[PDB]
């Protein structure tokens, strides 16, 4: 019907009077006096009054001559099989200037809660194509495995390399990747877009771009939009979806900005008190469903604020996520993806697939333990004989973990290569026995 | 009477024309009919906190009150069921809604009202009964005997009662009360905010056999006591609660998960119905009531979870059984309270939490305990409260942990540094404590007729002296201090790796019976004691234990000895003796 | 006289409209629609509007059919000589399921402040039964001596030990004890009640029990009720009353909860600004009165936090109380029972407490010297290695702590045995370095 009764405008908030039939989180469009159209969302409604927040901004709005249309539905996304191979913005509008796809149906981006009985335990394996992940911190279809990275470290390129080299080693080939950029620079956005179009991975991926200069409301809506598309492709058609998100820290900063603009009661460190629940709303959307073929896997990538007190975002993310991946600038300087595998740990690797793993872990850790003290630890008698393990560990960093961002080491590649390194140490020496596993020494 | 919404703002919805409703009444809000709880009321207008999501609800939509407080249905059909915070069956929900997701605005009865159960009357017609007396029983499972007892507040004389096949809605007994004639069903409704009344509370002095060595030996918990388990990131608190859920001498187990991982909850739903009773009875799920709430669930439903669970625990405790309730996690529950108190503009106390946090936690933990159930039967029941705490970064100074420890007596504090190793128990022996050590020492000493209290005090003293030795070790070495203290370090290592270290998801290490505990502790302690008697009596400075390397492996195997072969560890101890007495000369 | 006009109900608060003659802190009764009766208190009154807070709660209240009665008096307590040997709750309701005692009169629990000229200086001695108290930090009839400790240290047992072994060396008047539990668990409740009924001390004591699950309003009213009963029994019946309160930190926490429910302006550390005065109005209820036989002695017992700067509760309590008693969990681990660390513990009124006639002629000489003796002894072995000129003092410190391990909480060391052990263990290496006026006091 379209009311033309704007009563109050305070910053990004606007109050429309003499309304009827307005609902919570309802979308609105502002027809300005100059013809510009701006989207917004209902934050509160009371009788003939309705408070809303405009996404783009509030500059240049004339309260007398402008009008507000009430759409009558919350944040929605139009889903369709033609969604593969396209790039969208945070709200879902096309960005690649391609053909306008006809949506099969519109779904609320908030999704619905999964019944604990209907949820299935993740038991399959994703070949990420990267050595450390595939043989040390294995990813499981349905597991939320985060990636920690120093500012400007290998976390920004690890996203692209995983998003391209991910594939399924199984008869079912319903694979699909959903990449979501959250508050990044245009150079990083073009990094991802150009790499996707160059390697051809964009043909099998759905990208949701949200620049850092974009509004904080769109930054909040971006990951939920990506997960909505992922759930459609996975639980309605039969597709194993791998969601990658970067960056998460910016999502939380924008959420702080949101609650600061809404004058809500702030919790600790200026963040909203419901930040934990709002992150849960996004992390629990992954997994499998009993009776359905598809699955939703999530890889959130965040910049760690560590070496300081644990911020609520790495704390709560690493608590709700089953495992974590740690990267270090000490390895990034040595030309290593620079995945530090000593603190990295996956808590679902048991179902994802151990003999070679439990052996390699203590092996490279023994090379680090021989370097635990000052220089090479550390007793004159140990000398070269102890240096055997550390020679192996130097090679472990130089050729096993350091493979490159364009090298797709499949499960075969990584598994077979891993056995080659152990050739540095003697052959029947896995802790701990005389001949605990003679077979397949290599 | 029907209401009309006038304001919607997040979880808070105000509705006018609600004069016939009352405070804390549950209502269906909006056209969808979402569940909400009345908190405030200004004249006719009432402020309701909606449990489910409120997206798509606006003014003018009607609101209808149920006329009762938070409902829990207590009757046959409650075991082997998975509920939410509001006691709604998830399997029936999936089968009725025909959707793998939980739809907004769907209300279903908790128990199967249409299912037939065999009722057996155990009382004669004409016997006067008060509130709490038992009039019949139903064999809900092959292990648990669901006793149909009188609802609270009903006192009278039995008119007629007879055994037969009836539903939970069919009347099975008539009672002549002072107000008139009243029919009693097999299911009673109770509010979860108010605790079930009892006759008299008593001290919980009966220790519980949890099957965990580190738990049942040094920091034990009694049937009715309270234990808090605060752990860093993934030290193992949830698996500790799992262990207490599977291996415990309690009759029933109520596992409430509030705000935890959905996959971690599905793990429970998967592994519980495939584990059998320790004595080879029935399935674990056939003696456990599960109340699941994902981290992503409605914040209010997460707030009501522990109350529903403790109310079910009180219902089965009123029958005379031993119930163990496991909460995972009370920190997420307290964060739900923080969210509600912050959106209600209440005065923050510490770190944004409401100031009445300590009071609410006291109200919860005081409901659990060994009490005498109401009724002339004078039966005795207990509720052992085990709760898991999730402190930010593992800071114990967090108000949740502090307020919980102010009312509980058992503290199993987990350590990050100990979680890094294989010691996933990670219960820091120096930091942790148990005020039941005295009472449990007395009981465990008397029923076994062994000097168990002295054994425990000596082992704990060895661990404390090891905490001091851990400082005296740096930069001076093993050869520096006396060989006596070197042996002390080796004995502390023996306890830490053979007695304290216990894998939970193991074939035989997951359970350590009381006899096995005493025998394993005897092997370790007598090893240390024979070495203590020998060392100051002419032990070489480099020859102390070289001849015992073949017998210490037996200690390491003691944790893998099956419980069916009980008398193996006794053969270990004597060989220890014979070896160590002759190696010296 | 009943008002059936409830206007709004917000959480634990309720507004009653169309009232007249309502006063501040007036208690009220709510007749609910189902017949349940709930008590409450007036927090504010604006014209005919009156804001009140319900004690039990606000659950299941329909505003239309409920009514409110205004009783017309603040929080009262019915006092009577039959009060000895009974157990009450925070508000005064019986918990021992005994006969309803007929009250002599009702008194406002807030009491009245004592005129500074009417207060009397404490001069008598209480035999607490602990040597570490009766000889080093002497308790005086009318002195407020607190007990500080870490959470879960040697305080719950010390409370019972003092409450039983406390007596005077007289029969006129007969000694009385008032024990108040504030915000404790049921197991601690039963600990105190069972110990009292076991040792027979309940026959000469009055107990005011307030569990931790009890409402915060009752938790606030508990200590004030206990002190009102103590003042009655002391200043009106001439009984020397010893009040023991535990725990006071829970009182402070519940007071924070109260002010958070009343939407008052929070002061420092989240606590109300009037906390200092509200604690003073409870500590200054002790002492003697010129012209009255009885006396009120107070022993508040509190948990001290660690590494949290200095909490205003310990600071203000130790400043308004004449002295303090410090104890440590390190001592509880060492087996000390009762674990009393006498180096930081100090009693400000021990000078008047002891003397010739009051305790003994030599007690004043032994106290001043035991201070320096244990100081030098402990600082000899661990200042703030091997040596001998102070090793002889070191062994003294070690045995001073070890002989207090083997005494336990069930040792009733009288003043005679206390002074006897004092001089009997003072003389191993007699030296003139000890500052005694003459050698006749060196007979031991
Ligand atoms: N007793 C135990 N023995 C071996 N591993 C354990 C034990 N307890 C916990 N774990 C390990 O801890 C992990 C789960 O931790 P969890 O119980 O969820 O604690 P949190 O709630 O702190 O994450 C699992 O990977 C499991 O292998
Ligand atoms: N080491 C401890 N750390 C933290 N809390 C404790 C400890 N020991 C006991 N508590 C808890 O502190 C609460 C109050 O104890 P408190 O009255 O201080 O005991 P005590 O008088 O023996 O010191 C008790 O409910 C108990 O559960
Ligand atoms: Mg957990
Ligand atoms: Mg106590």
């Amino acid at each position: 019907k379209e009311y033309r009764t704007i009563k109050e405008v305070v910053g990004p908030l606007m109050a429309v009077e003499k309304v009827s039939g307005v609902k919570y989180e309802e979308l609105i469009e502002v027809r300005m006096q100059n013809g510009e159209i701006r989207r917004g969302q209902v934050l509160e409604v009371q009788e003939d009054k309705a408070m809303v927040q405009i996404f783009e901004g509030t500059s240049g709005i004339n309260l007398k001559n402008s009008s507000v249309r009430f759409l009558g539905h919350p944040l929605q996304l139009g889903v369709s099989e033609d969604m593969i191979g396209r790039v969208f913005d945070g709200l879902g509008r096309p960005k690649d200037n391609g053909p306008e796809i006809l949506p099969e149906k519109y779904l609320d981006i908030n999704g619905e809660v999964i019944n604990p009985i209907a949820r299935d335990y993740p038991d399959e394996f994703i070949q990420t194509g990267i050595s450390a992940i595939d043989h040390l911190n294995t990813l499981v279809r349905g597991q939320k495995l985060p990636v920690f990275g120093p500012p400007g470290a290998g976390k920004s390129a690890l996203a692209a390399q995983i998003a391209r080299q991910a594939t399924v080693l199984d008869s079912s080939d319903d694979f699909a990747v959903v990449f979501a950029a959250i508050g990044i620079t245009f150079e990083e956005a073009e990094f991802f877009m150009e790499d996707f179009r160059q390697t051809g991975a964009i043909d099998r991926s759905v990208m949701f771009m949200n620049l850092a200069n974009d509004p904080a409301i769109e930054r909040i809506a971006t990951p939920r939009m990506a997960l909505t598309a992922a759930e459609y492709l996975a639980y309605e058609k039969g597709m194993h979806v791998l969601v990658i998100m970067e960056d998460m820290t910016n999502y939380a900063e924008a959420l702080r900005e949101i609650s600061a603009a809404r004058r809500e009661v702030p919790g600790r460190r200026g963040y909203p008190g419901y930040l934990y629940t709002n992150l849960a709303t996004l992390f629990e959307r992954a997994g499998r469903i009993r009776g359905l073929k598809g699955s939703v896997t999530q890889i959130p990538i965040l910049t760690m604020p560590e070496d300081d007190k644990t911020h609520p975002i790495p704390d709560l993310t690493g608590y709700i996520t089953e495992g974590q991946i740690i990267l270090t600038r000490e390895l990034y300087k040595s030309g290593i993806p620079p995945i530090d595998v000593l603190p990295s740990l996956s808590r679902l690797k048991d179902k994802g697939t151990a003999a070679t793993m439990n052996q390699l872990f203590a092996a490279y850790a023994q090379g680090k333990q021989a370097k635990e003290l000052a220089v090479v630890l550390g007793e004159s008698a140990l000398s070269d004989i102890d240096k055997i393990y550390a020679k192996f560990a130097e090679r472990f960093e130089n050729e096993y973990v350091n493979q490159g961002f364009y090298t797709n080491r499949t499960i075969t590649e990584t598994l077979d290569l891993g056995w080659e390194l152990l050739a540095m140490l003697p052959r029947t020496e896995l802790k701990r026995i005389k001949d605990d596993l003679l077979d397949k020494y290599l | 009477q029907i209401g009309k919404i006038i304001k919607v703002s997040g979880p808070l919805v105000m509705a006018e024309n609600m004069s016939e409703a009352s405070i804390q009444d549950m209502c269906l809000v909006g056209d969808l009919g979402v569940i909400g709880e009345i908190i405030e009321m200004r004249q006719d207008v009432a402020s309701i906190q909606v449990y489910e999501e409120t997206s798509g609800i606006g003014p003018g939509e009607p609101v209808r009150s149920t006329g009762e407080a938070l409902s829990v249905e207590l009757g046959p059909g409650i075991i082997s069921q998975m509920f939410d915070g509001i006691q709604r069956p998830l399997d029936t929900f999936m089968e009725v809604t025909q959707s793998n997701f939980l739809g907004r605005g769907v209300q279903l009865p908790a128990l199967d009202h249409e299912k037939q159960w065999w009722f057996e009357a155990t009382i004669e017609e004409g016997t006067e009964v008060s509130a709490g007396d038992i009039i019949g029983y139903v064999d809900e499972t092959k292990i648990i005997q669901h006793k149909i007892m009188v609802p609270n507040g009903i006192k009278g004389t039995v008119q007629k009662i007879e055994s037969g096949s009836f539903t939970i809605d069919d009347p099975i007994c008539v009672i002549e009360t002072e107000q008139g004639l009243k029919e009693l069903t097999m299911m009673q409704k109770w509010p979860v905010r108010r605790g079930r009344p009892i006759k008299q509370k008593l001290n919980p002095d009966v220790p519980m056999i949890t099957g965990q060595r580190v738990i049942d030996t040094f920091f034990p918990v009694t049937k009715g006591g309270a234990a808090a388990v605060p752990g860093p990131f993934g030290a193992g608190k949830t698996v500790v609660q799992h262990q207490i859920a599977k291996w415990s001498d309690v009759d029933l187990v109520v596992y409430v998960g509030c705000g935890e991982r959905g996959n971690e909850m599905t793990d429970v739903v998967n592994e519980f119905p495939e584990l059998i009773d320790p004595n080879t009875g029935e399935s674990l799920m056939e003696r456990t009531v599960l109340i699941a709430n994902t981290s992503n669930m409605p914040v209010a439903a997460r707030e009501a979870s522990i109350y529903t669970g403790i109310t079910i625990a009180e219902y089965f405790r009123d029958m005379g059984y031993d119930v163990a309730i496991m909460a995972d996690s009370t920190s997420r529950w307290a964060e739900a309270l923080r969210e509600m108190s912050g959106r209600l503009e209440e005065m923050p106390g510490d770190e944004g939490y409401p100031a009445y946090l300590g009071s609410r936690l006291a109200e919860y933990y005081e409901r659990s305990g060994r009490v005498i159930a109401l009724g002339s039967d004078q039966r005795e029941g207990s509720i052992t409260a085990i709760s898991a705490v999730s402190p930010s970064g593992g800071d114990i100074s967090e108000p949740v942990t502090q307020n919980t420890l102010r009312v509980v007596k058992v503290f199993w504090g987990l350590d990050s540094s100990l979680a890094q190793k294989r010691h996933f128990p990670s219960i820091n022996w120096i930091q942790s404590y148990s005020l039941y050590s005295t009472e449990v020492g007395r009981y465990m000493d008397q029923i076994l007729q062994q000097d168990w209290s002295d054994m425990v005090t000596e082992g704990m003293r060895i661990l404390q002296e090891e905490e001091q030795l851990n400082e005296i070790v740096r930069l001076v070495g093993i050869d520096s201090l006396s060989d006596n203290d070197r042996l002390t370090l080796e004995v502390a290592k023996s306890i830490r790796e053979d007695y304290l270290q216990q894998n939970a998801f193991d074939d035989v290490d997951t359970f350590t019976s009381r006899e096995k505990q005493f025998n394993m502790l005897k092997v370790i302690l007598t090893f240390g004691k024979e070495a203590r008697k020998a060392l100051s009596l002419g032990a070489y400075f480099n020859e102390i234990m070289e001849g015992t390397v073949a017998v210490r492996e037996r200690i390491s195997r003691s944790k893998y000895i099956p419980e069916e072969e009980l008398a193996k560890i006794s053969s270990i101890n004597e060989e220890i003796k014979e070896t160590i007495q002759l190696i010296v000369s």
